[PDB]
RNA sequence: GUUUGACCUCAAAUCAGGUAGGAGUACCCGCUGAACUUAAGCAUAUCAAUAAGCGGAGGAAAAGAAACCAACCGGGAUUGCCUUAGUAACGGCGAGUGAAGCGGCAAAAGCUCAAAUUUGAAAUCUGGUACCUUCGGUGCCCGAGUUGUAAUUUGGAGAGGG
RNA sequence: AUGGUG
């Protein structure tokens, strides 16, 4: 419990070889924000329905210019539904 | 090839519902590289990981038709995430609109915030391969579909995903209410590596008001 | 159709002298009949009533009976026979003896063993312990059952039949 | 629909004659059966004690008399219920051997 | 005693031996009416065990029911002979087509079942037609009838627990 | 506990009932893959990983038992 | 031995003894099952797991001696009532929908089967027939019945002997 | 809408 240590050496055993590639596999950036920030009332949905919006907003941005980048791209087909 | 290959084996208890099977449609669809079995103690499941030959496990309660407890891992070593669900948006709601081509592997949102303490690093880790549609999992169609995102709201900590309309995107979930319970040594072994005291389980909040 | 091992065991019965001898026997087991009881009954309801048993004899009938003293084990020779209406009944009794080391003989017809028991039908009837009379040609009898039935029989066992 | 009790007059008196009459055969004998003292479960009501159904095996046996017998005596036995608490039990034995030493038997 | 050879073999039901008898005793039986009587049980174990006797009084007919059911195979009979209280039934054969199931019964006029008080109760009135009220073994299952959660429909009735469950009554000083 | 009268009965009963195809596709692909597809195609059939030991151990233990 | 007989299966009878149908249907047990309308004429829900329909009994029916509740110093078949409670929960979290244990009280009741051999004995039962004390008894004869009638036991155990 | 008489 509340254990570092044995949570480091599975931080060694779990992790997959991230370090080791490009960024094509799982897709996962970490942003910027904490988005702990600007949530005035915890109670509040939107407020960070606001601030994830956002964040996946930004998130797919920016991932559109690692995707134009890595040339294979977002935007669902919209020739094909299947 | 590829170098990011998973399976994810899903399981969950006895005494279903439709917020358990509404959930067990989504995600069973959600992960193209995912094997789908029968419902079912704790020993046998990374050993069904060994009959289907599976690398990604994880496992859903059910107790009084209300804890939902999703046990997490990657089997046989793990190690694990004992997880708790509340209020959970699926992807069947009125004002979840979308409708998602199948089997794509989406982009993860999600916040730095989980690096400042390792074990969120952990529960990343795990859910990196266990929810990430590694490229392309068979049965999948290419380019991008959907956004799904993770973060933390008083260590009570949201994923969702949006349906992209070329960037405008609007939620298709499903939006899901995370907590970490409990961390395990391995894959469903061991002495309880990591607890958040944050949780109080619903049966203890009872065994709370009996005492008035 | 072809028929399982376990069955056409049936259909492999005694001949008609072995079967004839059997009968040569039992024929003096018949158990007592129903007015016979009545009577030395009332004989002796009179004697008793105004003015030394040894035990009786006779072949044990009763299917569930008849099992029951199987796998204790009591009997020395079953008769079994080809035709129940729920055939299921007696699929067991030849391999149970079998492992029992038990001499099962399958003898033909219901009515044939019924009617030695004073009954309409049995489809099994068996003994075990005989008087000392024929004890003899009980010994050779099961001899005799071993000898046929049993020895080149084997081959029952496998062998789908039809 | 609307039900309406208009006869939780009459209905009460109905009850008073039946058990008039029930006690118009069976008249020595107290229309009713020994019954053991019980501890209520549930942490709210655990501290108050009760009336439960029949006494047990066991504190039927240690009483002095057996179950079959018992029935037919007045006692009323639940074979289903398992005695833990000490005190519990000793209350209902106690209250037994009083039942005993209290009642009459006629003879045959 | 035989029976715990029967059913342990019974257990058994694609087994070869019971394959073959199956697909044989079906072939008969698809050769007869729809009511068909039987005065022996095909198994004799769930015969004993549902509570046939044999003796003089008990009734055993066979009906093949079409593609609930075993309600329907009661009912049937049930028609058919009508001075014959049923008692119970259950399952034999299945064709493709057809579930054979075959049932069991009780004459009530017969003097010699209206001793015995095992199986006197059942000459009394309130037992005519038990199948088209739903009391047997499987009648009472699709009722939903037992004890538990498991069921809060109805440990009395789906009628009678929603009919008095919303419906306002009042006392006379009110409450 | 269980007399051993019925583990007779039962060890009897099973020998003289013929197996059903299931029972032969086990022991078949036991005889030739294992217990991998074994555990596989049994669960697959059968309800669970509590239910495929039944079968499948039942199933090893027969042949080491038709010796 | 080409006869003769037993058992099975299936017939038939103006043979005897029975028995079922219809009427009523307030109540109760099942199966089927709409619309007005409400909710925005709404796809849900609602109205309603109703009404008309079909099947079946009784003075009640139905349910009933835990594969129950529970989570505590444990209650202990059902049904009903006051109460938990408009609470938990369900809610275009909308109309609104909506429980159960505990607690008090009425009434209280327990039990049968199948699963071990009667083996030194079917000990059981229908019917017929004669007499009698006839809602039945006894003698006699068939018949059922050993593919199992009677006794013993139902886990609250139990059995055999001593 | 249900079920009925022409």
């Amino acid at each position: 419990v509340n254990n570092t240590k044995a949570m480091k050496h599975a931080l060694e055993r779990v992790q997959l070889p991230w370090k080791k590639h490009s960024f094509q596999e799982h897709q996962s950036v970490t942003s910027e924000t904490n988005t702990d920030e600007h949530i005035k009332d915890i109670y509040d949905d939107t407020e960070r329905e606001l601030a994830f919006y956002k964040q996946s907003l930004d998130a797919v941005l920016v991932a559109r210019d690692e995707l134009k980048r890595l040339k294979v791209p977002f935007k669902r087909p919209l020739d094909y539904f299947a | 090839q590829f170098m990011n290959k998973q399976r994810t084996l899903l399981i969950s208890s006895r005494g279903v519902n439709y917020r358990h099977r509404h959930l067990i449609q989504d995600l069973s669809g959600l992960l193209p590289h995912s094997r789908k079995e029968p419902k079912l103690d704790l020993q046998q499941l990374n050993e069904i990981a060994e009959l289907y030959n599976c690398n990604n496990v994880l496992f859903f309660e059910a107790r009084k038709h209300q804890d939902l407890y999703l046990w997490l891992s990657k089997p046989p070593n793990g190690p694990t995430i004992k997880f708790y669900i509340q209020n959970l948006h699926t992807m069947d709601e009125l004002n979840f609109t979308g409708n998602c081509l199948k089997g794509s592997r989406p982009v993860l949102s999600f916040d730095q915030r989980f690096e400042s303490s390792p074990h969120y690093q952990l529960i990343k880790e795990l859910l990196v391969h266990n929810f990430g549609v590694p490229p392309n999992a068979r049965k999948s169609k290419p380019f991008i579909d959907h956004v799904m995102s993770f973060s933390i709201v008083d260590d009570k900590i949201w994923v969702r995903t949006y349906e992209i309309s070329h960037i405008s995107l609007v939620e298709i979930g499903p939006r899901f209410v995370m907590t970490v319970i409990l961390i395990l040594e391995g894959s469903f072994g061991g002495p309880k590596i990591y607890e958040n005291k944050q949780y109080v389980s619903p049966n203890v909040v009872r065994a709370q008001i009996k005492q008035q | 159709l072809k028929v399982p091992p376990t069955i056409a065991q049936f259909q492999y019965t005694l001949d008609r002298n072995t079967a004839a001898e059997t009968f040569k026997l039992f024929n003096k087991y018949r158990p007592e009949t129903a007015a016979e009881k009545k009577e030395r009954l009332t004989k002796e309801a009179a004697a008793v009533a105004e003015g030394a048993s040894p035990k009786p004899y006779a072949v044990k009938y009763g299917l569930n009976h008849v099992v029951a003293l199987i796998e204790n084990k009591k009997a020395k020779l079953v008769l079994i026979a080809n035709d129940v209406d729920p055939i299921e009944l007696v699929v067991f009794l030849p391999a149970l003896c079998k492992k029992m080391g038990v001499p099962y003989a399958i003898v033909k017809g219901k009515a044939r063993l019924g009617t030695l028991v004073n009954q309409k039908t049995s489809a099994v009837a068996a003994l075990t312990e005989v008087r000392a009379e024929d004890e003899a040609a009980l010994a050779k009898l099961v001899s005799t059952i071993d000898a046929n039935f049993a020895d080149k029989y084997d081959e029952v066992k496998k062998h789908w039949g039809g | 629909r609307v039900k309406v009790h208009f006869d939780q007059a009459g209905k009460k008196v109905s009850r008073r004659n039946a058990r008039a009459t029930r006690a118009a055969k069976i008249a020595p004998r107290p229309l009713d059966l020994l019954r053991p003292v019980v501890r209520a479960p549930t942490v709210k009501y655990n501290r108050k004690v009760r009336a439960g159904r029949g006494f047990t095996l066991a504190e039927v046996k240690a009483a002095g008399l057996t179950a079959a017998y018992a029935r037919t005596i007045g006692i009323a036995v639940d074979h289903r219920r398992q005695n833990r608490n000490q005190e519990i039990f000793d209350a209902n034995v106690q209250r037994l051997k009083e039942y005993q030493s209290k009642i009459i038997v006629f003879p045959r | 005693g035989a029976y715990k050879y029967l059913e342990e073999l019974q257990r058994k039901k694609q087994s070869d031996v019971l394959r073959f008898l199956q697909r044989v005793r079906v072939w008969e039986y698809r050769q007869k009416n729809v009511i068909h009587r039987a005065a022996r049980p095909t198994r004799p174990d769930k015969a004993r065990r549902l509570g046939y006797k044999a003796k003089q009084g008990f009734v055993i007919y066979r009906v093949r029911v079409r593609r609930s059911l075993r309600a329907t195979a009661e009912e049937r009979v049930g028609r058919r002979a009508a001075n014959l209280r049923v008692l119970n039934s259950y399952w034999v054969n299945q064709d493709s087509t057809y579930k054979y199931f075959e049932v069991i019964l009780v004459d009530p006029q017969h003097k010699a079942i209206r001793r015995d008080a095992r199986y006197n109760w059942i000459c009394d009135p309130v037992h005519k037609h038990r199948e088209a009220r739903g009391l047997t073994a499987t009648g009472k299952k699709s009722r939903g009838i037992n004890k538990g959660h498991k069921f809060n429909n109805t440990k009395a009735g789906r009628r009678k627990t929603w009919k008095r469950q919303n419906t306002l009554s009042l006392w006379r000083y009110r409450k | 506990a269980a007399s051993n009268r019925t583990k007779f009965v039962r060890s009897l009963v099973r020998e003289i009932a013929g197996l059903s195809p299931y029972e032969r596709r086990l022991i078949d692909l036991i005889r030739n893959s294992g217990e991998k597809r074994a555990r596989k195609v049994a669960k697959k059939r059968l309800g669970s990983f509590t239910r495929a030991k039944a079968k499948v151990e039942e199933m090893n233990n027969i042949i080491a038992a038709s010796r």
